[PDB]
RNA sequence: AGCUGCUCCCUAGCAUGCUACUACCGC
RNA sequence: GCGGUAGUAGCAUGCUAGGGAGCAG
């Protein structure tokens, strides 16, 4: 009982045939059930023939006799059509008002989610329709990741690797850190707590969290938690306030923050502004400022990930005072210093799974970009707060789409927040890149970034770019290129220095294998805000949309700040990128 | 009901009827309409007859199922509307002995174990700050529950046993402050 | 009812009723076409209306029978619940005290009030309170039925754990007093 | 209540005058009634005129009057044809497909399983009509197996030899082991256990399972058990897996499965495999070198 | 989570009955 | 002009079945 999705008409029906059971008003219902293939109603009651042993499960076909609802032949003399007017039998009948442009939330209920034009209608239809696409996109995966095989674990090799056997019937799930699997210890009685591990190829190398000891016949899945429909909208209205309402202004400020508190003196006078957060310029500086500048409000860092809120956290040992400071994980390692579950605090530094119901004063949310339209708006179903503050740039990363296949997702419609950060543009940023040099900050700037970032130091004619073909060679969720492992081959001999240089790579895989061969650490491309290295190597090794990506690869390029590697193979950013080059040994 | 098709027929054949029997010519010409107009009333009253009654079906339908919405709306939140319920009812009680306790534990004497109400017998009641104790405890009598009791065995948070002269406004934070007042009635 | 033999003769008596009808001839010419709407309207009345009842039959006859099939169903299922509780509980009695103690009846028929006196290995004790606690479970053995029990496993209403130290007359008024002692079968 | 033979579909009809009583589809059903002397179905209730007093057996001389069904001369003035649209009026009367080719069915139904192309059709028909037809050979023949005399005993000539009769009517089973005998011991109240024996001519030579002794008068029968339906079919549909799925090979071989391990090495790799084996070859050293290849 | 007994309300069905309208049939 | 039968609608009574609730021992 509520108001359907698009009238928000006081209604009684859901779409039993439709993927997340949604209230529809009477002829917003018709209107579904007759533009999708969603035959099912599902009122305070089943809209099914109630005769013994029937089968018609369309409304149509049904029709009401006595206390029931019958079909074609089992209906008595007495019968009334439940399908008339164009508007289906249901509860408040008149207070209903339809909508006219239907077929949007029809494209929805029918989506798959397969191509990019799925999420362009994901974040092109309204408010709560919008919110709709990613309810079911994200029930729609959750769906799909346990119709995968089982992990069964069928040797003990020796430490760090395993022999995986998967169930027939249903395929093996891509080899990265991207699925993360949990496991149980099966038993005479059930199956009970082994924890999140992941899986890549050694023989199985497994990727545990927390150490263990495991035996033959074990098994893990990709769990799933219970997806519950939200309430607010993406983000609340823009209002720009005359002056900083509700907030009291600081006494003397230091240096380290005077190019942000020049900034903070604006997303204090209105209610949200969004942050050009390009990679590394002080991004959690510009978070503690904020308390630096207030120090009595309630700051709430949170990210989409664990990971991400403890660069917060980072700084927050530093220049926070911890007496007023929150730790929230519920019952994964972590920065875990903090007071745990204090809800009523200063400072409360979480992930979005686990933001407790309360009010709080500014919100610090890292890393808009990794996050889809459903956390960023449970945000605002957590807080209603007075200011908010947008930490993330599309042009980083965007959370690991499983279901799109064909064709990529543009900087516009990754999430709400996406949207006007380059309509309006964004109302905020940082320009001091306190990492990169002028080699690869002016390269970023003329990149995506609207001719924008300025040098910090110097050129620092450390980072090589050299032009290469490669031929590829992919069996079954990776690709490996034996002739550009062949180039590192030889370049780091005449260095004695480059052997601290981390080996990064689009597929974690080549890379095992190149440390197999050569030693050097991995790193994930998909996963690689957080820590910035002096001294990295790196090969796209392909053409396609995964590394030649503008973004997915400027976050490569842009954590060096001397020195960086880039083998390219590409036409699309040769004459786009410019380092020093070499010659082909 | 008359916006069916049925009724303009039997509107047409009345009216014909009408200015026979004004005219009142024939004795079969006007029997054509009583083969006619009786017939009229067939397709009219047959048709007239079994919407009406499923209008009815409709209502009585839509009550029934209404009526089971408010039953699944109802007892689905019964641990809201009783707490509700009753402390609309207490505030209408009007006594201070309940007062003082409520107000009490609105701000933190929460008692410890069931008030006791013989003139012997232990009370214990958390007070966590010293506000708290200006208003009830005074030298040696506690007032609670519109009561007079006699203080013995203040205590701290950390089980350490703490004097009552002790206690006063300058070194109060000094002390784990969730005191646990042990007492006994008039 | 639009399939029968029936439809095709009414619409062939209709027709010819409104092609002479717009043709208008005579008089006999309606009276026929009338006295032929007048035969053939029997032929819809049984032809489309018994049959109208035939359904009806047949089809309170096809649900009686399925219910009737759920009713045969639901019979073999609570046969095969019973019967493997019978023979799940049957496993637990069989002991040889239960032969010794039938096999030395003078017919072979025991009572059933001693059955479980004298062939139970496990004693349930309820005791209200410690006075009466005393005077029946005091200590770790105690002798009921004329045999040797030995105590383990002492609860009491909540169905929580108390050690044999904690029931003295002092502490006796805070714990939970229907206390239910069990005891094992010593020899 | 369940599946019909031919079509699977959801049925409530079993044929009476069959031998195995399966289950059948309305218009599967009555293809089946049509194109035997099944004359018999037994849905939920019979088939038959509940009128006192009546014979007929046939569906199609049937109708429906009333609770029941009628025949010609005890219907009432309402009735109803039973058998109509080439299909019988039973459960699930929509849920039917039919069946284009019912004949085969038919003949296994109406087989006396007598000649070779009898047993052509046991292995001919589709997978459950087949299981079927094995289903139907056993029942013929244990029904078969009671239909002779009985051995009983006369005499006692001396160990190991004893003199026997036959019941008139019906006839003597061969002197071979092939029918195994199986005899309980008369006594003022009924028989109990004798064990299973099997005789030849001496006199008669009994070859009993244990050692016993038998006085006049006892007598054996060539007893059959109850066969139930089976469930499964003949074997399971065929696959061959890219590997060794779900085994761990051995470490090192002995030399006398060599030429086995290197058979072991395909059969663990897919479902199953049917093994040429002619006698004595090392055959049970086949099978036991399945389990030194993997022994948990 | 028992055995009865009385009473109200709703719906369904059959049968009965009553009344009205139409058709057929002779008288 | 009558009767009878076949129909259709309406109405009443009653009997059975199904559901809801209340009182008394
Ligand atoms: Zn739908
Ligand atoms: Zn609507
Ligand atoms: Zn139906
Ligand atoms: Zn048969
Ligand atoms: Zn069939
Ligand atoms: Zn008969």
């Amino acid at each position: 009982v509520g108001a359907c999705v698009l009238c928000n008409s006081q209604t009684s029906l859901r779409c039993g045939a439709c993927i997340r059971r949604p209230f529809l008003c009477c002829k917003c219902c018709y209107d579904h059930v007759i533009s999708t293939s969603h035959k099912l109603v599902l009122s305070v009651n089943p809209y099914v023939c109630n005769a013994p042993g029937c089968d018609v499960t369309d409304v149509t076909q049904l029709y009401l006799g006595g206390m029931s609802y019958y079909c074609k032949s089992h209906k008595p003399p007495i019968s009334f059509p439940l399908c008339a007017n164009g508007q289906v039998f249901g509860l408040y009948k008149n207070t209903c008002v339809g909508s006219d442009n239907v077929t949007d939330f029809n494209a929805i209920a029918t989506c798959d989610w397969t191509n990019a034009g799925d999420y362009i209608l994901a974040n092109t239809c309204t408010e709560r329709l919008k919110l709709f696409a990613a309810e079911t996109l994200k029930a729609t995966e959750e769906t799909f990741k346990l119709s995968y095989g089982i992990a069964t674990v069928r040797e003990v090799l020796s430490d760090r690797e395993l022999h995986l056997s998967w169930e027939v019937g249903k395929p093996r799930p891509p080899l990265n850190r991207n699925y993360v699997f949990t496991g149980y210890r099966v038993t005479k009685n059930s199956k009970v707590q082994i924890g999140e591990y992941t899986f890549e190829k050694g023989a199985v190398v497994y990727r545990g969290t927390t150490t263990y000891k495991l035996n033959v016949g074990d098994y893990f899945v990709l769990t799933s938690h219970t997806v519950m429909p939200l309430s607010a909208p993406t983000l609340v209205p823009q209002e720009h306030y005359v002056r900083i309402t509700g907030l009291y202004p600081t006494l003397n400020i230091s240096d380290e923050f005077s190019s942000n508190v020049a900034n903070y003196q604006k997303v204090g006078m209105q209610k949200y502004s969004t942050l050009q957060g390009p990679p590394g310029t002080g991004k959690s500086h510009f978070a503690i400022g904020l308390a630096l500048y207030y120090p009595s409000a309630r700051i709430v860092y949170t990210a989409c990930s664990h990971a991400a809120v403890d660069a917060l956290c980072e700084k927050a040992l530093k220049y926070l005072p911890i007496d007023k400071c929150s730790r929230i994980i519920p019952a994964v390692e972590c920065f875990d210093k903090f007071k745990v579950n204090s809800t009523l605090e200063q400072y409360v530094f979480c992930t979005v799974n686990a933001l407790p119901e309360t009010t709080a004063d500014i919100v610090v949310f890292d890393e808009i970009s990794m996050a889809t339209n459903y956390d960023l708006s449970v945000v605002n179903a957590r807080l209603r707060a007075k200011h908010y503050v947008y930490i993330g740039d599309p042009a980083q990363l965007p959370a690991p789409r499983t279901l799109l296949t064909k064709g990529t997702l543009e900087p516009e419609y990754f999430n709400s927040v996406c949207r006007l950060m380059k309509t309006i543009g964004p109302d905020m940023f940082l320009g001091t890149c306190r990492r990169c040099p002028a080699e690869i900050v002016d390269t970023v700037s003329a990149l995506v970034y609207d001719n924008k970032l300025k040098a910090h130091k110097d050129k620092s004619a450390q980072c090589f770019k050299m032009f290469y073909k490669g031929v590829i060679t992919h069996d079954v969720s990776s690709a490996i290129n034996r002739p550009q492992i062949g180039v590192v081959r030889e370049f780091l001999t005449r260095n004695p220095a480059w052997r601290k240089a981390v080996f990064i790579s689009p597929y974690n895989s080549q890379n095992a294998v190149a440390s197999k061969i050569l030693g050097l650490p991995t790193q994930t491309v998909d996963s690689s805000q957080g820590s910035e290295y002096d001294y990295v190597i790196f090969t796209q090794t392909t053409e396609t949309a995964h590394s030649c990506n503008v973004n997915r690869f400027n976050v490569a390029i842009t954590r060096a700040k001397v020195g960086i590697l880039c083998i390219m193979s590409d036409r699309d950013l040769y004459d786009k990128l410019q380092f020093t080059s070499l010659e082909i040994p | 009901f008359s916006s069916l098709p049925s009724y303009a027929a039997f509107a047409t054949a009345q009216e014909a009827y009408e200015q026979a029997v004004a005219n009142g010519d024939s004795e079969v010409v006007l029997k054509k309409l009583k083969k006619s107009l009786n017939v009229a009333k067939s397709e009219f009253d047959r048709d007239a007859a079994m919407q009406r009654k499923l209008e009815k079906m409709a209502d009585q339908a839509m009550t029934q199922m209404y009526k089971q919405a408010r039953s699944e709306d109802k007892r689905a939140k019964v641990t809201s509307a009783m707490q509700t319920m009753l402390f609309t009812m207490l505030r209408k009680l009007d006594n201070d002995a309940l007062n003082n306790i409520i107000n009490n534990a609105r701000d933190g004497c929460v008692p410890l174990n069931i008030i006791p109400l013989t003139t012997a017998a232990k009370l214990m009641v958390v007070i966590p700050d010293y506000n708290t104790y200006k208003n009830t405890c005074d030298g040696t009598t506690f007032t609670y529950a519109s009561a007079l009791w006699e203080i013995q065995q203040v205590v701290d948070a950390d089980s350490k046993i703490v004097q009552l002269s002790e206690i006063s406004m300058d070194n109060s934070p000094n002390l784990a402050w969730p005191l646990i007042v042990t007492a006994l009635r008039a």
